């Protein structure tokens, strides 16, 4: 054991080196204490003929063009075209880069953390919605299990079927049972009076979902803008719309943040939006009907006092056509005229005074 | 006693020399930081451009800001790139130079950026042995194929996306046809990959309006400039579709798309060898039997084969077994796919 | 490897307070210091300079006394305050 004697001095010198990393990894606090402004990053490769070719292209808020390699600490997401970087009072230098936003009007789209209903508020839609609680439960936490197995989750699912039958509340009911951050967005959104907003709009969409944490982005109404022209406006939003599957075609590193979409009718059917990654699951979400309609309002009217002598048969014969949404503002509607009726106990003629009254 | 002492006394040499791997790596990066801190000491540099020279040593610069100044020349640096039309950068002290700025645009870095790795992909496409039709029969993979090579080398990135002929204004996208086209002409190595064509493919059977006359007229372009009085010996167009029944009868000329390449999966051995790249990473039970997959199997899509096999996957995971047998891949794939025929109108 | 040197006359003044700082005391021995400068460009550029306790005998010649400790202290605060110039090597008073 004499020949490994000599790695006690190693390991001295390598704690001397922990030792004495303190002061200049101490200075980084005092350094790189507070970017005072912001100042947008263009990236730009320069050649220098180690003597190695390395820039970029600042530019000040105050509108002021500098000089300035790339430089800073070990960079994974940095080096690109972005903002709220950081520099220091005069000598510009890049310190720390995070990425940010601006234009509000489009981050603050619907920022909510988590909703309050949940999966079991239906009834007699397992059979369809069991295979999306598995495609949001499973990969979320089986992640290991994907590697064995070698699965990527898709991350277009079409929640498609006639109008009011609940396709955003439910979608949300399972974003509860996700636990990741829920972001709504409108399918007219991208219809803007300025040029190129859509695409600003997109790639905000994954500059959140791509830069933010897990969570989820539902969208709907997406046949109100998923029209096939053959100037026209569907045609802009086949810019914008293209350009989003461009974004879900030419990008194998999509394997983040799924894109969950919905749309109130299947006339105008895009024939691209078939692929692993685009909307490939199509579960199709019929109206329900006066057996399913009873199960989804009697979960939503087990908070109410109702009257235990309902046999579901008059509400059943007067529910024809419906769908859930409806059945909602009727429980809602009786939640309204059940308070000035005097009794405080639901009676069986509001169900059908409901269903006449709204509709 | 002594013959004992020998191996001990390797496992205490050997559990001593096996604690230097924990520190000796990140160490370098730890010395890498101070070399970052030594490396962050050049600043104050600004830009600037060169209108007109006078002296051969000491020209006019023009700042961005606006105000312009005047400038030496750097004893490193020689007369090479001091030509004036060059942007080069200056030092708030001195005024000295130390390098140069090439010049770049937006779309440019975009069109010089985006770059897809991956060398097995152009060995992944299966059993598959101046214009190239990719139609759509029910089988799909034709982007994992140009993807594939575009992966591979590609010389390029010049992709073509089917929106970027949209022209919101009036309809003068020749100058886009001319500008890209003259890019392709002006560069001698160039890929053009056009998919989804279907959408830019209008047959213009009737009358067709404003909107369709301008795409029908860049459709004159691409007429004049294939056919016309332009050849394409050196360059290359792929022209992906989906649905080939509404193809441009007039475009299906075979002076352009020369060979067609329907992207199905027809030979046993095609759907055999994308069902075992495919089947890769899948782990499953000893008993294997491919040839009831690859047979029940007939005129499928092979991304949409692999969502099913990955179907089947999760539909052997809903029992939260480790291990899959085939029979969840018969039955599974058998009863998806029929599903995928039943969606396949 | 190295063609020219370049040394600035900071250091030579630096020997001016070398003779300046002495005392009195009557020893005027070869004082040295620990010349600093930029090693990595093909010329050598003195900027600036330090000097460290040196005492030999008077008989012996052999005998010379030079510090670590003083060597790695002033030149660890000498890096942090300026990064840009590092040790070199040294010099001489004496004429032989």
């Amino acid at each position: 054991k004499i020949m490994k004697s000599e790695v006690l001095r190693v390991t001295h010198e390598l704690q001397a080196m922990k030792d004495k990393i303190k002061e200049n990894s101490e200075k980084i606090k005092v350094n790189k204490t507070l970017p005072y402004l912001v100042s947008n990053v263009i990236e730009l490769l320069d050649v220098d003929p180690q003597r190695k070719g390395k820039c970029a292209v600042i530019k000040t808020s105050t509108r002021q063009t500098y000089f300035l390699p790339v430089i800073g600490l070990v960079d994974a997401e940095k080096l690109k075209p972005g903002d709220l970087v950081g520099v220091n009072k005069d000598s510009y230098l890049i310190l720390e880069t995070l990425p940010t936003e601006y234009d509000s009007r489009v981050k603050a789209m619907e920022v909510d953390e988590r909703p309050t209903e949940q999966y079991s508020d239906i009834g007699g839609l397992d059979k369809q919605i069991q295979e999306l609680v598995e495609a949001i439960v499973l990969p979320m936490n089986h992640k290991e299990k994907f590697e064995n197995l070698g699965i990527q989750p898709p991350k277009g699912v079409l929640m498609y079927g006639p109008p009011g039958t609940g396709k955003t509340l439910l979608a949300r009911a399972c974003a509860a049972q996700t636990k990741a951050t829920f972001l709504k967005l409108a399918g007219p959104q991208l219809v803007q009076m300025f040029i190129g907003d859509g695409a600003k709009l997109v790639r905000d969409a994954f500059a959140l979902a791509k830069e933010k944490a897990p969570s989820i982005i539902f969208i709907d109404e997406l046949d109100a803008i998923g029209t096939k022209r053959f100037k026209a406006g569907d045609r802009e939003v086949q810019r914008t719309m293209l350009e989003l599957l461009n974004q879900l075609d030419g990008f194998q590193p999509n394997t983040q943040v799924k894109v969950i979409a919905a749309t109130n009718r299947v006339d105008i059917l895009d024939p691209a939006l078939l692929r692993s990654g685009r909307l490939d699951r199509k579960i199709e979400f019929p109206m329900p009907n006066e057996e399913a309609r009873a199960r989804i309002m009697q979960i939503h009217s087990r908070k109410m006092n109702v009257s235990p002598d309902v046999n579901y048969e008059e509400l059943a014969r007067c529910t024809d056509d419906f769908n859930g949404a409806q059945c909602k503002a009727v429980c809602v509607e009786a939640g309204m005229i059940a308070l000035r009726r005097g009794a405080t106990e639901l009676t069986h003629e509001d169900y059908m005074e409901g269903i006449l009254e709204v509709q | 006693d002594y013959r004992k002492k020998l191996l001990e006394h390797k496992e205490i040499d050997g559990r001593l020399k096996e604690l230097r791997e924990q520190l000796k790596e990140l160490t370098k990066q730890y010395e890498k930081s101070e070399n970052d801190l030594k490396a962050l000491q050049s600043v104050g540099q600004i830009v600037g451009e060169v209108l007109k020279q006078l002296t051969e040593e000491k020209f006019i610069v023009k700042a961005t800001n606006g105000p312009r100044y005047v400038v030496g020349c750097r004893r490193q640096l020689d007369k090479s790139k001091l030509k004036p039309g060059t942007r080069v950068a200056l030092d708030m002290t001195t005024l000295t130079i130390m390098r140069y700025l090439p010049r770049e645009v937006d779309p440019l870095v975009y069109n010089m950026s985006h770059e897809d790795p991956g060398n097995v992909s152009y060995s992944e496409i299966g059993g598959l042995s101046k214009g190239c039709l990719l139609y759509g029969p029910p089988g799909t993979g034709k982007t994992l194929l140009a993807r594939a090579v575009a992966s591979q080398l590609d010389c390029n990135f010049l992709k073509v996306v089917s929106s970027s002929i949209v022209d919101k204004y009036i309809g003068e996208s020749a100058r886009l046809i001319r500008e890209m086209f003259n890019y392709a002409r002006d560069h001698q190595p160039c890929i053009i990959f056009m998919d989804e064509i279907d959408a830019i493919g209008g047959r213009r059977f009737s009358e067709g309006t404003s909107a369709d006359r301008e795409i029908q007229r860049t459709l004159m372009e691409l007429l004049n400039q294939m056919d016309g009085f332009d050849t394409l010996h050196r360059v290359k167009m792929i022209m992906a579709t989906n649905r080939p029944d509404t193809l441009d009868p007039a475009l299906l000329r075979p002076g352009r798309l020369d060979r067609k390449i329907h992207i199905d999966l027809p030979n046993e051995q095609a759907r055999l060898d994308i069902l075992k790249i495919h089947a890769g990473p899948i782990t499953k039970h000893g008993e294997i039997d491919y040839e009831a997959i690859v047979k029940l199997s007939d005129g499928f899509n092979g991304a949409d084969l692999r969502n099913v096999c990955t179907e089947a996957g999760m539909f052997a995971i809903r029992a939260d077994h480790d291990f899959v047998v085939q029979e969840d891949f018969m039955k599974a794939v058998r009863k998806v796919a029929d599903s995928k025929k039943l969606e396949s109108k | 490897a190295v063609q020219k040197v370049v040394v600035h006359p900071l250091v030579l003044l630096s020997v001016v307070d070398h003779f300046n700082r002495i005392g009195k005391v009557g020893n005027q021995k070869r004082v040295v210091g620990v010349l600093l400068g930029s090693w990595q460009k093909k010329v050598l550029d003195v900027s600036n300079s330090f000097a460290v306790p040196f005492d030999e005998d008077d008989k012996d010649d052999s005998v010379w006394f030079l510090d670590h400790d003083y060597l790695e202290n002033m030149y660890g605060m000498f890096k942090k305050v300026n990064a840009r110039e590092r040790i070199v090597g040294w010099y001489h008073t004496g004429p032989k």
